[PDB]
């Protein structure tokens, strides 16, 4: 499922991450946009055998386990294939422990090079909240 | 001096602190290391989101040159101008006793 920008940006507000470790919500809308363009279904490879899953680009060496990557950790402990669901719950949950281990949202590569210190807030101006 | 973008910058016989030249579409570093010349290597990787460039590598023996190497995984299709591995070599100092 590709979700729209505004009714993403509500879908995350239900789920609380406005604000959430100090990060507004148009951060949130921003990395999704670049990560995987709204997309639920978003895979990337990577170099190492690991692979980025979901709109937020979860990755399977770290976060969720995919059953393929050498030595993935899984601190998100949750399966990959459930960060592919329409519903964004398990992406968000897993976000809200990624962003809480130390290094705020500098794990997504797409938000630090496109959204950190721009006006994140255009990507919900005119949208319901 | 000139820059280095792979250095030890702190050590003893058997630990190594590496520090490297970060990029920006690195999702994280893979580091490889082994003894020079030697038949097995060991890689370990950083988290994403750590922007420290640093790291430590310990467990080694005393008076042995090692081939320490540091690349940053990207993903496919967003790697753009990484420049890849670097490599350097360090012989660690011989123990007190």
């Amino acid at each position: 499922k590709v979700f729209g920008r505004c009714e993403l940006a509500a879908a995350m507000k239900r789920h609380g991450l406005d604000n959430y470790r100090g990060y507004s919500l148009g951060n949130w809308v921003c990395a999704a946009k670049f990560e995987s363009n709204f997309n639920t279904q978003a895979t990337n490879r990577n170099t190492d055998g690991s692979t980025d899953y979901g709109i937020l680009q979860i990755n399977s060496r770290w976060w969720c386990n995919d059953g393929r990557t050498p030595g993935s950790r899984n601190l998100c402990n949750i399966p990959c294939s459930a960060l592919l669901s329409s519903d964004i719950t398990a992406s968000v949950n897993c976000a809200k422990k990624i962003v809480s281990d130390g290094n705020g949202m500098n794990a997504w590569v797409a938000w630090r090079n496109r959204c950190k210190g721009t006006d994140v807030q255009a990507w919900i101006r005119g949208c319901r909240l | 001096d000139v820059p280095r973008d792979l250095e030890v910058v702190a050590a003893t016989p058997t630990s190594l602190l590496i520090s490297w030249r970060g990029y920006p579409w690195a999702t994280y570093y893979g580091i490889i290391y082994g003894e020079t010349g030697g038949n097995s290597l060991v890689q370990e990787f950083t988290m994403p989101g750590d922007l420290s460039h640093r790291a430590t590598i310990s467990g080694l023996k005393p008076g042995v040159d090692y081939t320490i190497t540091v690349y940053a995984v990207t993903r496919v299709g967003r790697t753009f101008d990484t420049p890849g591995p670097i490599s350097i070599n360090y012989r660690t100092g011989h123990h007190h006793h």
